[PDB]
């Protein structure tokens, strides 16, 4: 969740330097909604590396 | 106030650490401070809600 804002163009840090960055002149919609009672379980879904 | 001077400061580590829930420069960025020469240095801290 905190690296939502990190999605947002023209930012930075391990997820916009090392998996996912969005171009500067970025033009679209983000959309995002939690999905913890989907696809979290107690012992750690560790599915999403 | 605790006054930095004559060292060399890897900035780097710093940015690199998720532990820290904000981390914004106003007049510089994280990424370039890696490659700049300042004059002084003034570390402030403290704690507040």
């Amino acid at each position: 969740g905190d690296e939502v804002r990190q999605i947002a163009p023209g930012q930075t840090g391990k997820i916009a330097d090392y998996n996912y960055k969005l171009p500067d002149d970025f033009t679209g919609c983000v959309i995002a909604w939690n999905s913890n009672n989907l696809d979290s379980k107690v012992g750690g879904n560790y599915n999403y590396l | 106030r605790k006054r930095i001077s004559n060292c060399v400061a890897d900035y780097s580590v710093l940015y690199n650490s998720a532990s820290f829930s904000t981390f914004k420069c106003y007049g510089v960025s994280p990424t370039k401070l890696n490659d700049l020469c300042f004059t002084n240095v003034y570390a402030d801290s403290f704690v507040i809600r």
